[PDB]
């Protein structure tokens, strides 16, 4: 997850909502 | 591999580009070209056009993302930063849906992002731009590179650099097709610092060099030379970010004002 959280989050199969 | 294979990855990166990416250089060169129908772009060479423009393009961000109160050099730059975090966004969702890459180790997947993101954003900047200038809200306006160039003291000699390389780049005559393969190539590098696993992103890099092979063999035929041109922009465009990055953190002492949306902090952290 580190250290890159939004990284990580956008990385997150799904799609922006 | 092997003919109908590598189409149907360009073709499949095509399709996903599209998706992906709102304003293609198709439709950005019918805008900065004249054309369309649907027409043309509001015009930003001074400081009262620039307010004119400034009203038509507000109502897109949230009331603080406007930062009405800085100074204009300031403002232009949170604009293109922001602009930047989209593009971020727009590159993750593109990168998701380049075969293999969401089974690589999440943080293989985030450190080719990081490391990629920027040189994407210089290739993107080039589809928006001529020699006269910029186009910006999605190609409804354009800033001209004079009124860029006429910026205080810092900002003003500063791009003037973007402009020499989309020259240079646009010079190829790349079409989207060949740009969705030339990004994914640039995306899934195997020489980023600290990746895990270096072989399935080289592996699936070498697919897609061979479909960015056959695509500008087949698209561009009277260019024999343009597959090596291409990996040598690549070359250009590391030792620009590196440039970018070093000047950012110098610059960045002196502009208090200047701020970087947390997503670029964390893409800036440790970055080379
Ligand atoms: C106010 O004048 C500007 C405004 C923007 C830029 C500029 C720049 C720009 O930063 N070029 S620059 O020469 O390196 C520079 C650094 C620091 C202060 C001013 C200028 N970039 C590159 C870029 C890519 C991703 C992320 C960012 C950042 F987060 F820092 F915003 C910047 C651009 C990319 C697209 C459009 C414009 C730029 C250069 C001068
Ligand atoms: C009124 O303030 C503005 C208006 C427009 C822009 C602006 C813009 C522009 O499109 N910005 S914008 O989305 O319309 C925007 C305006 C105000 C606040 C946030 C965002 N661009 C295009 C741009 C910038 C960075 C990254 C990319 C991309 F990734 F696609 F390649 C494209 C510029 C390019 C050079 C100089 C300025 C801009 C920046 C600030």
């Amino acid at each position: 997850t580190e250290r890159h959280k939004i990284l990580h989050r956008l990385l997150q199969e799904g799609s922006p909502s | 591999p092997e003919s109908a294979d590598l189409r149907a990855l360009a073709k499949h990166l095509y399709d996903s580009y599209i998706k992906s990416f709102p304003l293609t250089k198709a439709k950005a060169r019918a805008i900065l070209t004249g054309k369309t129908t649907d027409k043309s772009p509001f015009v930003i060479y001074d400081m009262n056009s620039l307010m004119m423009g400034e009203d038509k393009i507000k109502f897109k961000h949230i009331t603080p993302l406007q930062e009405q109160s800085k100074e204009v050099a300031i403002r232009i730059f949170q604009g293109c930063q922001f602009r930047s975090v989209e593009a971020v966004q727009e590159i993750t969702e593109y990168a998701k849906s380049i075969p293999g890459f969401v089974n690589l180790d999440l943080n293989d997947q985030v450190t080719l992002l990081k490391y990629g993101v920027h040189e994407i954003i210089y290739t993107m900047l080039a589809s928006l731009m001529n020699k006269d200038g910029v186009l910006i809200s999605e190609g409804q306006g354009f800033m001209t590179r004079e009124f860029l160039k006429s910026l205080r003291k810092p900002f003003g000699d500063f791009m003037e650099p973007k402009f020499e390389f989309a020259v240079k780049f646009n010079a190829l005559e790349l079409d989207d097709s060949d740009l969705a393969i030339f990004i994914a190539v640039i995306i899934l590098s195997g020489d980023r610092p600290g990746l895990l696993n270096v072989k399935p992103i080289e592996d699936i890099q070498d697919n897609l060099l061979q479909a960015l092979e056959l695509q500008l063999k087949l698209n561009h035929p009277e260019s024999s030379q343009l597959f090596a041109k291409l990996l040598q922009k690549m070359t250009d465009l590391r030792q620009i970010v590196t440039e970018h990055v070093q000047l950012l953190q110098v610059i960045k002492k002196t502009e208090t004002d200047m701020s970087l949306h947390p997503l670029l902090q964390e893409i800036y952290k440790d970055l080379y």
